RNA sequence: GUCGAAUUUGGGUAUAGGGGCGAAAGACUAAUCGAACCAUCUAGUAGCUGGUUCCUGCCGAAGUUUCCCUCAGGAUAGCAGAAGCUCGUAUCAGUUUUAUGAGGUAAAGCGAAUGAUUAGAGGUUCCGGGGUCGAAAUGACCUUGACCUAUUCUCAAACUUUAAAUAUGUAAGAAGUCCUUGUUACUUAAUUGAACGUGGACAUUUGAAUGAAGAGCUUUUAGUGGGCCAUUUUUGGUAAGCAGAACUGGCGAUGCGGGAUGAACCGAACGUAGAGUUAAGGUGCCGGAAUACACGCUCAUCAGACACCACAAAAGGUGUUAG
RNA sequence: GUGAUUUCUGCCCAGUGCUCUGAAUGUCAAAGUGAAGAAAUUCAACCAAGCGCGGGUAAACGGCGGGAGUAACUAUGACU
RNA sequence: GAAGACAUUGUCAGGUGGGGAGUUUGGCUGGGGCGGCACAUCUGUUAAACGAUAACGCAGAUGUCCUAAGGGGGGCUCAUGGAGAACAGAAAUCUCCAGUAGAACAAAAGGGUAAAAGCCCCCUUGAUUUUGAUUUUCAGUGUGAAUACAAACCAUGAAAGUGUGGCCUAUCGAUCCUUUAGUCCCUCGGAAUUUGAGGCUAGAGGUGCCAGAAAAGUUACCACAGGGAUAACUGGCUUGUGGCAGUCAAGCGUUCAUAGCGACAUUGCUUUUUGAUUCUUCGAUGUCGGCUCUUCCUAUCAUACCGAAGCAGAAUUCGGUAA
RNA sequence: GGUUGCGGCCAUAUCUACCAGAAAGCACCGUUUCCCGUCCGAUCAACUGUAGUUAAGCUGGUAAGAGCCUGACCGAGUAGUGUAGUGGGUGACCAUACGCGAAACUCAGGUGCUGCAAUCU
RNA sequence: GGGUCGUUAGCUCAGUUGGUAGAGCAGUUGACUUUUUAUCAAUUGGUCGCAGGUUCGAAUCCUGCACGACCCACCA
RNA sequence: UUCCUCGUGGCCCAAUGGUCACGGCGUCUGGCUUCGAACCAGAAGAUUCCAGGUUCAAGUCCUGGCGGGGAAGCCA
């Protein structure tokens, strides 16, 4: 699909509580941190004698992934996220739809 | 190889006819539908004689072809090929289905018996009712003896009990043989190359005048 | 090795055996999913109405 | 049941590769496309293409 | 496999009508609705904002809510060995007045009227309706009707 | 079979159970071996098979919905009992009538939309294939295919103008009707409306029929979750005492009289007795009851004799009867 | 592994193993090293064996194809 | 004598390690397996004119695509046919007339649409925030999808209005953990500050066996609990298939239908073939054939007695009473 | 009664071919500085009502007109269907009792009605 | 025994899924050359085994009636 | 019966939705040679086995038909 990279929405920032101009970028993951809870406690279960204890998933079934719209206000420089259906193909900087030219 | 006609004798499924959505079917045994000089003026044959039903059951395409053969056949050699004119009054519109099943020795090995058992088109038969008409003659008075008995050789290649009925009406038309022959000795009778125009006391009557002119011309 | 797989046979009769008795009827019905903006005006309409008989059979 | 048997040869390296698995396990299909440019002019060990 | 979608089997019950495509006429949208009032339901398939479910097709309900552009209906449905009420919300092309209450309600102004007409000389004004009683005595004449002689007619073919 | 040797054999000794031993059979290891014997965990676990002990009285079902690595099992809803509670002829009903809605089946239709399909007729070619007169012509004549116009025969579960029967929604008042003026932060140009009210007027003919064996409400829990048969509608299959659906009635869970015989058919459902009358079925005898009465048909060198039911067809006969 | 003697044991290392290379921008654990920070810690560089890359190996496991035209009767096809 | 701070030994870490240990190897299914997905869904039909309604029923479809193919406003009307204009002809561009949609609206199909929902143009991001109520599946749970409001901030149009994604019916996901946004809010329990960690609200990372285990095979060396809920013998219904017999008559037969044959059609019988289903038996009915022995059927090879022939005699063919 | 503006029901109102229309209204009709939009003042924009014409639009009438609407003991109590029988038939199917009841076809009649406001020999 | 079909000039064979027989080999004649084989040209030779539907009609369409090829055939 | 595969210049085959489409052998013209080969210069030829839908375009994308080839057929 193709996204603007600027949109003009709501920002309920204590500030705006108005529509503003908003910078738009695809939300990542982002890298998984050691010392979290869920970490710390699979690796405490890991260590010692008995192999794998956690079930490890291997049916994957589906192709493609959710996108998730990371928006960034001008003014207050709050951050708010909104997401869209799936699709296999996107892009932030898009080249206009033209009508009347040819292939 | 053809599985005998007893097995599709009665009308139990609704009709299932060529579409876009049978697409695969056989073609019909039976192709001609009008027999002798079909190009006989209405008035050329006034009498007029029907092969009518007493059953409700589905006749097969060859059924048809075959009585149509024996009946031509006897018409044409006795009373002459030029004496009379024959129209079916059915035709094949529904598609028969077969299941057709391995019959080799020791096929059960393969066979999967009745799982999926939808069938496949092999053939084609005509639906008729109590009181429909199947066959269509019109002769001269003359040949009523040949064409009566012609009919009677041809009851036996249908399945049932069929009778023979002589028309009261003219030709193929829907009209008495009084009424109709006073309706052509005034104008308003018409005829073309096989049927007849009646003039209407309705429509425009310019149009009216341009046709029938005796009618008018009084 | 098949079983049956679906049939609505017997459920009329095991329905009858409890009349399908209609639920009940009250006055003053749930106020439930009504125009809010209608709920506001008539909490007030009331509230002025009892305090007008109050002062008017005081 | 019926278990597949099959040879592959590698797209890229060229190499011959093989292997069996029952006929359920569902291995991953790659995504490829072929793409039809055009070569320009050829520099140092680089390659020069062109889109349309 | 099956299917039973929100619109499934309504084929023909959508279909419009012969000749009558096209716009709705302006006096639904000019109809007045009141609370308590008491109304069917017949979806228009050229409107499909606020459609009724095809199983509400063909019933009648109490309106209890009044919007901008729908109405609130209350719908008695039989599920299990009881009923439920259900609560919808329609637009007003697929809503019409029951005339059955706009008769009913002229019995009732009739009926004050006849009380209190009958009243005012006391004749016992007998409201309540009556069945069709069973025709009381009379005599019928032959004067210039001669009563004519049927006969049952013989069989012909007549084809 | 072999019988001077890879021969046979006594006694002592060594190898011990996931171990030994094997000129290899998964063979032998104390009648036990594709993992010896003894005791303990151990009364191991079992969605699976068998059994489950006295009497009487009252009420009395389900093989169906949804979810589950669920399909020989569970949870859940339903059907049933028990405990009752608030009241005293009602905010009722597997019913009819009046009024008023909705439906796309049965039927019907195709010289009405779509699709299929037999046949001729009349035109139209600046324009199909052609031929004849022709050098050709936007020239003439025939023929075959289209195209158009008026007709003709037959069709549709996934076609249709029209359109039933049976089933199906709502209303037939007191929580009602009419008059006056009070509240509101809602609404209106506006005390205009909307909703809720004060006060006043109209009762047993208070707004169709019939019945009501009391009406309404709450808790808790067993069993069940393999169904089958009959009429009618109907799917796959040539068909089946086949497989799969809809409504109702049964069997299961049910005895009694009849169908000789039978779970489903007909009649009719049950405390213990006496008397009277019948249902379906019968009245030559077995066998209770007229070898009753009356009008006709039939002689069979395989007659016939009662629904479900225990089968018969196409086609023939100066046998016989009536048309 | 094969199973007296005689006569022979043809071609294939692409695949699975085995073995031998290690000059190497391949990959890498613990330990150790460097930088940031106040510290937990984070990020880097380096890194043995192993794998990857490259040869040998069939009396190792094993394998050892199709389609057309063609000769003075026809047929077939030495040949292509 | 040799060897030497190297071996060896001890502890961690990477590699190798069916030699060995533990465990698994979905469900539906006209037995099981192979096949297919009817396993989550959508359109039409089966579906019997409210709703609901099954089968490994029929014809198809989904795990996408779209900053416009969303929203508002304005202007215009499509497919096709006829008639005309240089190259240009059957198809290039332009004009007129007819034109109820026969076109188009992302996709499968069905509804709906003509100053539009179709084509062109202009401006925008309502495809936004806060949780609620309601409809479908339904237990009246969840998920998905959808409807009508309220409180804000906006877009478009002059305005009434419209807009909470795609004209409507499908296009998708629980607990734990990780991660992101908001609040910068609460806690680290002897008292403080800063890192770090843990909490509240709202999303993403996926379970397609789609209410959601992490999972390869063989057994004829096999074992246990069961199942006639389920296959191979036998038995029962049916007769497609096999076998046998009729009815009509185009022809064969030097002429001539029926001396003897008999196509295209059509009516039947049998269960000695092979099929379909799974009703009885899986706490066992001994399952091919050959040998011997008894009885029964007739659809008759011969023998007995007859009729017919394209029966001169001989030989032969058809048929009848006959087991 | 005619006409105009806004409509309600949505063909008895549509379609084809001809004929007629006083007055007013409506209409065609003349022009391009301004606001405005197009390839083009053709549509749309603005000004005049002056220069003209009922030719057209529109309204009404005519047609053994197409269509559309209504009705009829025309077709037909036919097709179909609810309930019952130890009814008929080998069977396909069919009559009877108590009830409901079409479509096609034929014939006859009709060819817009109406609300509010304004104007008109 | 049942299904599946194909047989066309002396020989092989395209035949066109519904109108009239094609091609090659063969043989005869002619040109070439001292005559020939090779090469080229031109003829010759096919009612496509018996009956029906029949489109104007049928080798061609199929149906039954010939000969030669392909596969099928208890059971435990 | 199912499932799969294949059909393209005379022959064998290759094919990017974006050019009537590619190679090798073969064929034709000219050259060398007394001549034919080999050799040297150049060319040409295909309704992608029959009908529809999609696309702007389809050999290709797919659905419906024809011909050919391969696998399956086990516990009784
Ligand atoms: N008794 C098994 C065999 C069934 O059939
Ligand atoms: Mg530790
Ligand atoms: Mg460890
Ligand atoms: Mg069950
Ligand atoms: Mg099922
Ligand atoms: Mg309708
Ligand atoms: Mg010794
Ligand atoms: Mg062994
Ligand atoms: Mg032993
Ligand atoms: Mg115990
Ligand atoms: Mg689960
Ligand atoms: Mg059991
Ligand atoms: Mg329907
Ligand atoms: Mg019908
Ligand atoms: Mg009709
Ligand atoms: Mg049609
Ligand atoms: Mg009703
Ligand atoms: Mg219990
Ligand atoms: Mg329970
Ligand atoms: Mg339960
Ligand atoms: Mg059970
Ligand atoms: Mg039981
Ligand atoms: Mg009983
Ligand atoms: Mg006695
Ligand atoms: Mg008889
Ligand atoms: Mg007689
Ligand atoms: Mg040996
Ligand atoms: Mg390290
Ligand atoms: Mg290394
Ligand atoms: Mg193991
Ligand atoms: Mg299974
Ligand atoms: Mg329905
Ligand atoms: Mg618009
Ligand atoms: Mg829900
Ligand atoms: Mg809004
Ligand atoms: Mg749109
Ligand atoms: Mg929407
Ligand atoms: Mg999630
Ligand atoms: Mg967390
Ligand atoms: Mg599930
Ligand atoms: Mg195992
Ligand atoms: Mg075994
Ligand atoms: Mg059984
Ligand atoms: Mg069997
Ligand atoms: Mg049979
Ligand atoms: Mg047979
Ligand atoms: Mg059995
Ligand atoms: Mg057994
Ligand atoms: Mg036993
Ligand atoms: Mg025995
Ligand atoms: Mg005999
Ligand atoms: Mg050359
Ligand atoms: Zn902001």
């Amino acid at each position: 699909v193709n996204v603007p990279k600027t949109r003009k929405t709501y920002c309920k920032g204590k500030t705006c509580r108005k529509h503003t101009q908003h910078k738009v970028t695809q939300y990542k993951a982002g890298k998984a941190s050691l010392f979290a809870q869920g970490k710390r406690r699979y690796d405490r279960k890991q260590s010692g004698f008995g192999g794998q204890t956690k079930p490890v998933f291997h049916k994957k079934a589906k192709t493609t992934k959710k996108v998730v719209l990371r928006l960034e206000c001008v003014k207050c420089k709050t951050r708010a996220q909104l997401t869209l259906k799936r699709c296999k193909h996107f892009e932030l900087g898009g080249e206009k739809k033209q009508k009347g030219q040819a292939l | 190889a053809r599985r005998p006609a007893r097995c599709y004798r009665y009308q139990k499924n609704k009709p299932y006819p060529k579409s876009r959505y049978n697409r695969a079917v056989p073609d019909s045994k039976i192709r001609i539908y009008d027999l002798g000089k079909k190009k006989a003026t209405v008035d050329e044959f006034p009498l007029c004689v029907h092969l009518v039903s007493n059953e409700l059951e589905q006749l097969s395409s060859e059924a048809l072809e075959a009585a149509r053969i024996c009946a031509n056949k006897y018409m044409t050699t006795v009373s002459g090929r030029d004496a009379f004119h024959l129209r079916v009054r059915v035709h094949p519109f529904h598609v028969l289905r077969i299941n057709k099943m391995l019959s080799c020795a020791g096929a059960d090995r393969l066979q999967q018996g009745m799982r999926g058992a939808w069938g496949k088109p092999h053939g084609l038969a005509a639906r008729v009712d109590i009181g429909q008409i199947i066959f269509s003659v019109r002769t001269k008075d003359s040949n009523k003896d040949v064409v009566v008995e012609g009919l009677r050789r041809a009851r036996y290649k249908f399945p049932g009990q069929q009778k023979i009925i002589l028309s009261k009406k003219w030709g193929f038309t829907n009209l008495d043989r009084p009424e109709y022959l006073k309706k052509r000795e005034a104008g308003e009778v018409k005829d073309d190359g096989a049927f007849v125009k009646f003039l209407s006391k309705k429509g425009s009557l310019e149009n009216n005048i341009r046709e029938f002119p005796e009618y008018f011309a009084a | 090795a098949k079983s049956k797989n679906h049939t609505a046979h017997n459920q009329t009769r095991k329905a009858h055996r409890n009349g399908i008795k209609k639920p009940k009827t009250y006055k003053y019905p749930s106020l439930k999913g009504v125009d809010p903006k209608f709920r506001r005006n008539h909490k007030h309409a009331l509230h002025g109405t009892a305090k007008a008989l109050a002062a008017a059979k005081k | 049941h019926a278990k597949v048997h099959l040879v592959a040869i590698d797209i890229f390296t060229g190499k011959k590769l093989e292997d069996l698995s029952p006929s359920t396990h569902n291995m991953e299909v790659p995504v490829v496309k072929r793409n039809e440019y055009q070569l320009l002019d050829i520099d140092d060990g680089f390659l020069s293409l062109m889109n349309m | 496999g099956k299917s039973h979608g929100y619109r499934s089997r309504t084929r023909y019950m959508f279909q419009r009508d012969f000749r009558k495509h096209g716009a709705v006429h302006l006096s639904t949208y000019l109809k007045v609705y009141k609370v308590g009032d008491i109304v069917d339901i017949k979806a228009n398939g050229s409107i499909q904002k606020g459609m009724p479910h095809k199983f509400y097709q063909g019933k009648t309900g109490v309106v209890y809510n009044v919007t901008k552009s729908s109405v609130g209906v209350i719908i008695n449905k039989m599920v299990g060995n009881r009923y439920l009420e259900k609560r919808l919300n329609l637009r007003v092309e697929h809503i019409k007045h029951s005339k059955c209450r706009q008769e009913f309600l002229e019995r009732v102004k009739a009926n004050a009227a006849k009380r209190a007409e009958a009243k005012a000389q006391g004749v016992a004004v007998q409201l309540k309706r009556q069945p069709a009683q069973p025709r009381e005595s009379r005599i019928v004449s032959t004067e210039g009707n001669v009563p004519q002689t049927l006969a049952p007619v013989p069989y012909e073919t007549f084809i």
